[PDB]
RNA sequence: UCUCUUACUUUUAACCAGUGAAAUUGACCUGCCCGUGAAGAGGCGGGCAUAACACAGCAAGACGAGAAGACCCUAUGGAGCU
RNA sequence: ACUGAACUCCUCACACCCAAUUGGACCAAUCUAUCACCCUAUAGAAGAACUAAUGUUAGUAUAAGUAACAUGAAAACAUUCU
RNA sequence: CCGAGCCUGGUGAUAGCUGGUUGUCCAAGAUAGAAUCUUAGUUCAACUUUAAAUUUGCCCACAGAACCCUCUAAAUCCCCUU
RNA sequence: GCUAAACCUAGCCCCAAACCCACUCCACCUUACUACCACAACCUUAGCCAAACCAUUUACCCAAAUAAAGUAUAGGCGAUAGAAAUUGGGCGCAAUAGAUAUAGUACCGCAAGGGAAAGAUGAAAAAACCAAGCAUAAUAUAGCAAGGACUAACCCCUAUACCUUCUGCAUAAUGAAUUAACUAGAAAUAACUUUGCAAGGAGAGCCAAAGCUAAGACCCCCGAAACCAGACGA
């Protein structure tokens, strides 16, 4: 609720179309298991999606861990400064590549 | 029952820089488990509240209340271990930074009405806490003046926005 | 459970209970439908049909006679003595297309279904079985781990 | 005690979080704090109709300001520009009236003129040469 | 005492956020944070900026000389 | 048309430190 | 009725049930007509002869029937000469 | 307030002790045994509960008959009293009738 | 869940000490009104609906399906080069460490269920070796079921034990319906 | 007793000090007039009024609080008596 | 002429405003089988979820620091006095 | 606390009467009547829901549906086309 | 920062197996726990309740599980009752739970009789955050306490608390001071859904004119005045 939350204005870091866009998205940090369902959906997309995403877009850094956990996780780090953290868990392939394009493309 | 307050003279500060204001003293002390109500205890503890260690103790002399002679009591205690232990040059130079009372355990009698009925007495008990920093009172805060009401007002004036346009 | 009410409450009145009007079941006349039910005998009928299935499939042994005991260990027929079964009623159904000599023990049998086994040459004749001797008969096995 | 729910703390925090900045005991009692913060998101629900409403009286009264300075009424303004199929919104034109004003005296210039033009054709009876910005552009 | 795991977990990580707020710790650079390597967020400093830099000068303009002294002192012992 | 009154027992007022 | 005896824990048939109808295998249910013996010399010959006649029962009728009676009444009984043996099937019916 | 703040000890189980390892072995003592024994000749247990199952109020009649001389005198008057209300509970309550 | 008994109890509100007499009378006080100290609404009281007492979930699935469900279980291991055939269950020593290594060396996997034909005539020298393995586990031909099956990796079976099986299972289907329990004596059955 | 009430004392009272209950309590940041709600508004409509905060009184309103409910009806509810 | 809805159009999206009742899609926590191993997966089970019963127990509030309660005087604390 | 003492037990007495009934989301969804020691309730019907099978349903034009009473309206039934 | 919060283990429950204790010296049926002087026991249960009233009537342990069978039979032939031959250790509780139990104690009652509550360091004591309530820190026009907002807490505009029983009900009428814990849908026939097998199904009994076997999925909580039996009370 709007009174029960804070507020902004509405801008972007640095006027970013002005002279060029530059992808605010700067550092991605995924958290997958070996073994485990949870972690399934992810295990997959590191099979296919990873290699090709991240030529898509070569000024993101992409780290995979690939360690026992019970939520696989996903650190989207911004150039301003920001820290996103999303937990991928229990999703298909498909539904994790939207997740993953939709922080790709925000400040 | 939490014992926190007591554990605070056992903080330890690293040795500062000679370019450093010097940190004033700091001393906390309490008193458990006094007959007298939370609330009658808080006049005592909100008068003195603000005051140099001296001037406290003046005020609480002449004070009739039960629990007068009780802060006396403790003020004096911590005046004496802040010279002893705490390091502090001159015993006058403390005034009150804190002083709270707060509810402690408290003990249910019966209280016998008219035909069978009746009711359940407390008996009251309360904590009193006091701090003292080493170094002169700070001056209160000055009534607010005329040409500070109007100096802010301008300024309010000023953050004034048109709404809901570009 | 709806509002509250009986039902609400769960205190509804029994089943056939019409709310005060005499009840559809009691305001009806008793007649004697089932005046001796269990008194009846009942005979469990094969078909010739049946029967000659069973000796196409093999189940069923022409080369030697036929009674209740080898039809039922043919599988050709289930018999409850308990629920008042008397044997085996041979029935008109299927006389033509019925092409097989056989000796064939029944309690009951049509005169049709008597002509039917007789044009081919076999023979059939009606035994009477008490209930005592028909549990037996049916399941022999049984009855002789009984030791008696 | 077979079965005891283990996890009513965080239950009772989600309605909590939004009661928070509430006065009196609504903003920590759950009791109460729940009664409230239902009625403050079916308020919140109701208020996005009212929103759209009353941004829209603040457009009229504030393009009434800038037409009446000019010296033509408000209906007048808004009627005639669509006369001549200039088709602005309220907010745009409201917004022009803060921050373009020389535009928006321009837009009340040919709302009047419009305006004459029409009065002169109400006069006339049958067929006149029909004035130069009321001619009105087909499209097919 | 309640049979369960879950929820005593979930509790003990509130706990944890907690105390972040009351505390923060200092900031560290984030070259002393899991997660980095130092070579490839170099090149992607290039691709950010669409520009075509050469790698090794670009290594080479962002090692300060206050730098070099502090390594030098602290590589001695 | 009268209702006697009820005591709850002593041991809760006798309760000590 | 008894849902569950209290000496072996089953069903009970109401026996009131069970002298009253006849049910048919297929599922139909048959009764008398009520007043077919009483006071014979008012009614009419036609009006007679409509009490003298076997009738059916509707669905609701049938359905309560069925809850009030055990499964054993309703098996199939090859009697020796039964008068409502070829009403036990039905002929030529398409719901 | 009423949740634990700290984590209990943990808890380590052996999937493969004996018990484990060997559960539900023989359980098709009959299809491959020549059907010596049937598979409820392996359940432990109450006397009136081997290879048997039914309603609380079934349960109880069956109690009743099979260790009804051999209990308890206020056990049995508890069981007397169970059937007692059960038999009303499941004849004379309830939303179908 | 066939074997399965349940042991939870509870007492109900009749079966609580005491609770006999009414606590005060409904209208006197300003109380609410109760009619016995032991109710489910009281603390101490008795339980509305709890465990009532032993309880067994047996059940019977039809013999079909339990043969079937050994069939299955059988096709499955095959098909997933779980399964492996054995002329006998004799080891040249009765060291458990070399059946370790040898599941090692051969890619069985963590656990090996080994099944051999009659519980009397198995070799002296594998009793030993699985007696203290835990993961490897020793049977007779009619102890074996889905549930073993499921839970080790590999089975492992014997050229007698695999005759022995096709016959049970296959005389499952192609038999008659029964007209006594197949313990008692037939024309061919043992 | 009243016309027609008065004066003083004691108790209470009100203040300082010590000890310390009970019924009651949806939440309350708890106004006036007129209308509406047929009767019945602090809270709805239209007006009017309006810095904040104790203590002492009063009983017009809060359909004020407290009860084993006075009266009328109902229950295929009881009980006493004839 | 203008104002004036959740009606209608517009840019996107679409299962996403009836009582009792009936149908359906999910799911908190717990235990079990097998996984997993900073808190999960697939199933099997069950004392399986409380803004309300003048509910039952415990804690703390409101009334309220309210009502109420209490020690004859002086003294050397020997004694005396009313 | 005596129009019939109190305690335990039968006893979780019985209550067509009052009060209560605990996660999320979506969907369909209202007022012919009859019997009843019955109108504070049940049962049947009507409506309501789900699943199934199959073919017509709704709106309807012509033709048609009473004399008597001493006088007759909005209309209604049935109904191809659409 | 007080008041607090947090805990795991005493023990207990249901089974199985197995037939149990009756106890140094002294005292103890008189007014028990008091050294020491001329009568006698066996005798139909009733009632609540169901029948929607009630009046005959209304399951209650009798010595092998299953089946025969809810069959024969009984009955205001109604509610309902009901044969026989015959066959043969833990998917448990863990201090408001689990026993009432730390204890039949304290306490309450003349008596029979009723009947609680609660504990938590560490190997050794010969060693950090979270309920209500308050404090830190009273308050400033205006109004179901918020929502839309806003540079901005208020000011502006919009807004007749919740549950339950009534056709409306704003409000009328019951219920709630608040926090924590505890506290309420139990099952058949018949259908449907998913399997196996199929003129047969089922590991005797039972059903069958595509059926039969198995599973899944449907039936609440608290409350009277009463009635009867046996004790206890002048
Ligand atoms: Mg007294
Ligand atoms: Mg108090
Ligand atoms: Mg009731
Ligand atoms: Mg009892
Ligand atoms: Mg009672
Ligand atoms: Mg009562
Ligand atoms: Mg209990
Ligand atoms: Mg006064
Ligand atoms: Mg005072
Ligand atoms: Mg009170
Ligand atoms: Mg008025
Ligand atoms: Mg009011
Ligand atoms: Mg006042
Ligand atoms: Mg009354
Ligand atoms: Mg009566
Ligand atoms: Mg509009
Ligand atoms: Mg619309
Ligand atoms: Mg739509
Ligand atoms: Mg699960
Ligand atoms: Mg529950
Ligand atoms: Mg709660
Ligand atoms: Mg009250
Ligand atoms: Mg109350
Ligand atoms: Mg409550
Ligand atoms: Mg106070
Ligand atoms: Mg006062
Ligand atoms: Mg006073
Ligand atoms: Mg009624
Ligand atoms: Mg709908
Ligand atoms: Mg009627
Ligand atoms: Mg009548
Ligand atoms: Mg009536
Ligand atoms: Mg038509
Ligand atoms: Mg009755
Ligand atoms: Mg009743
Ligand atoms: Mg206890
Ligand atoms: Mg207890
Ligand atoms: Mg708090
Ligand atoms: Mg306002
Ligand atoms: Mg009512
Ligand atoms: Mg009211
Ligand atoms: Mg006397």
């Amino acid at each position: 609720t709007a009174r029960g939350t804070p507020s902004r204005f509405l801008a972007s870091v640095l006027h970013n179309g002005l002279g060029r866009y530059v992808q605010q998205l700067q550092r991605l940090s995924f958290s997958v298991s070996r073994d485990g369902a949870s972690s399934r959906g992810a295990r997959e997309f590191v099979e296919r999606e990873v290699i090709d995403f991240a030529r898509r877009n070569p000024g993101v850094v992409i780290y995979v861990n690939s360690r026992p956990c019970c939520v696989p996780r996903v650190v989207a780090e911004y150039l301003n400064g920001a820290v996103r953290e999303e937990s991928i868990h229990c999703k298909s392939v498909e539904e994790i590549s939207t997740l993953v394009q939709k922080l790709a493309d925000q400040s | 029952i939490s014992r926190k307050w007591e554990k605070k003279n056992k903080i330890v500060y690293p040795p500062q820089l000679p370019g450093e204001p010097r940190r004033p003293a700091e001393i906390y002390h309490c008193r458990r488990q006094i007959k007298y109500s939370k609330d009658k205890m808080w006049y005592l503890a909100k008068l003195i509240r603000g005051m140099s260690i001296d001037q406290a103790l003046a005020q609480l002399e002449f004070n009739d209340k039960k629990g007068a002679k009780i802060i006396k009591e403790v003020l004096l205690e911590a005046q004496d271990m802040a010279v002893r232990d705490h390091n502090v040059e001159f015993r006058s130079n403390l005034y009150i930074a804190e002083s709270t009372s707060g509810r402690g355990q408290c003990l249910k009698r019966i209280r016998y009405h008219g035909r069978g009925r009746f009711g359940i007495m407390e008996k009251v008990y309360c904590h009193y806490f006091v701090k003292l920093v080493e170094g002169p009172p700070p001056p209160p805060e000055p009534p607010k003046t005329a040409v500070a009401h109007a100096k802010e007002y301008i300024q309010q004036l000023r953050s004034r926005t048109i709404v809901h346009t570009l | 459970r709806g509002h509250k009410g009986e039902r609400q409450r769960g205190t509804r009145p029994r089943l056939g209970f019409e709310g005060g009007q005499t009840p559809f079941y009691i305001r009806i006349p008793k007649y004697g439908f089932n005046e001796g039910h269990s008194f009846r005998r009942q005979y469990k009928p094969l078909s010739l049909n049946r029967l000659q299935y069973l000796i196409d499939l093999g189940r069923v042994d022409p080369s030697q006679p036929i009674d209740l005991t080898q039809l039922v260990n043919g599988r050709g027929v289930t018999i409850q003595p308990l629920k008042r079964d008397y044997g085996v009623q041979l029935v008109e159904e299927g006389a033509d297309t019925f092409t097989a000599k056989v000796n064939i023990e029944v309690q009951l049998a049509s005169e049709l279904a008597i002509a039917a086994i007789e044009k081919n040459g076999g023979v059939v004749t009606t035994a009477f079985y008490d209930p005592r001797s028909l549990d037996i008969v049916c399941k022999p096995v049984p009855f002789f781990l009984r030791g008696q | 005690l077979r079965n005891r729910v283990t996890d009513r703390y965080f239950r009772i925090q989600e309605v909590l979080k939004h009661a928070r900045h509430f006065r009196g005991r609504k903003n920590r009692c759950y009791r109460l704090a729940v009664r409230t913060v239902i009625r403050a998101f079916v308020k919140c629900t109701k208020a996005r109709y009212l929103k759209k409403k009353n941004m829209r009286t603040l457009w009229i009264n504030r393009i009434t300001a800038a037409s009446q300075e000019h010296g033509l009424k408000y209906p007048a303004l808004i009627g005639n520009l669509v006369k001549c199929q200039v088709e602005l919104n309220r907010k745009v034109l409201a917004d022009l009236a803060i921050y373009e004003p020389k535009t928006f005296k321009s837009l009340a210039a040919l709302a009047s003129r419009r305006r004459h033009e029409g009065f002169a054709a109400a006069l006339g009876d049958g067929k006149e040469p029909e004035g130069i910005f009321s001619r009105v552009v087909q499209y097919h | 005492v309640k049979k369960g795991f879950r929820a005593a977990f979930r509790f003990q990580k509130e706990l944890e956020r907690q105390r972040l707020l009351r505390c923060p710790p200092p900031p560290v650079r984030r070259s002393e944070k899991p997660n980095w390597d130092y070579h490839a967020e170099i090149q992607a400093f290039g691709h950010r900026l669409q520009e075509n830099f050469s790698l090794d000068l670009l290594k080479t303009a962002f090692v300060n000389s206050c730098y070099i002294k502090s390594e030098e002192a602290k590589r001695q012992q | 048309r009268f209702t006697p009154p009820i005591y709850q027992p002593k041991f809760k007022t006798e309760k000590e430190f | 009725l008894t849902y569950f005896s209290a000496r072996k824990g089953k069903r009970k048939t109401v026996k009131a049930v069970i002298d009253r109808f006849l049910r048919l295998h297929c599922g139909l249910w048959v009764r008398r007509k009520a007043g077919y013996k009483k006071k014979l010399w008012k009614k009419t010959p036609a009006r007679k002869k409509r009490l003298r006649e076997f009738v059916f029962c509707n669905k609701t009728q049938s359905k309560l029937l069925d809850k009030m009676t055990t499964s054993f009444w309703k098996r199939r009984n090859w009697y020796v000469d039964d008068p409502y043996q070829k009403y036990h099937d039905r002929t030529n019916l398409k719901v | 307030i009423g949740i634990r703040l700290t984590l209990p000890p943990p808890k380590v189980v052996d999937r493969w002790n004996e018990k484990r390892a060997m559960f539900g072995v023989y359980d098709n003592i009959g299809i491959l045994g020549n059907f010596e024994k049937h598979p409820k000749e392996l359940i432990r247990g109450p006397i009136w509960l081997r290879g048997w199952k039914g309603n609380e109020l079934q349960r109880c009649i069956r109690k009743r008959k099979m260790v009804g001389s051999r209990m308890f005198a206020d056990d049995l008057h508890n069981l007397n009293k169970r059937i007692r209300y059960l038999y009303k509970h499941f004849n004379r309550h309830g939303k179908f009738r | 869940n066939f074997k399965r008994i349940s042991y939870a109890k509870t007492k109900t509100r009749a079966e609580v000490r005491g609770g006999g007499r009414k606590p005060w009378p409904q209208k006197g006080t300003g109380r609410a009104r109760h009619g016995s100290i032991r109710s489910p609404l009281w603390r101490g009281g008795g339980v509305a609906h709890g465990p009532r007492g032993p309880t067994s979930y047996y059940y019977m699935l039809p013999m079909k399906v339990r043969a079937l469900g050994l069939k299955v279980a059988l096709t499955v291991k095959l098909a997933q080069d779980d399964l492996h055939i054995m002329d006998s269950l004799e080891l040249p020593t009765g060291d458990p460490q070399y059946l370790t290594e040898l599941a090692h060396y051969r890619r069985w996997g963590d656990s090996v269920l080994l099944v051999d034909l009659t519980h009397e005539e198995m070799p002296q020298s594998i009793v030993e070796a699985t007696s203290r393995l835990k993961t490897f586990n020793l049977i007779p031909a009619v102890g074996l079921n889905v549930h073993s099956m499921l839970k080790h990796q590999t089975l492992v079976l014997t050229l007698p034990t695999v005759a022995f099986l096709e016959d049970k299972l296959l005389w499952q289907d192609s038999r008659y319906r029964p007209l006594y329990p197949f313990s008692l004596p037939y024309s061919d059955f043992p």
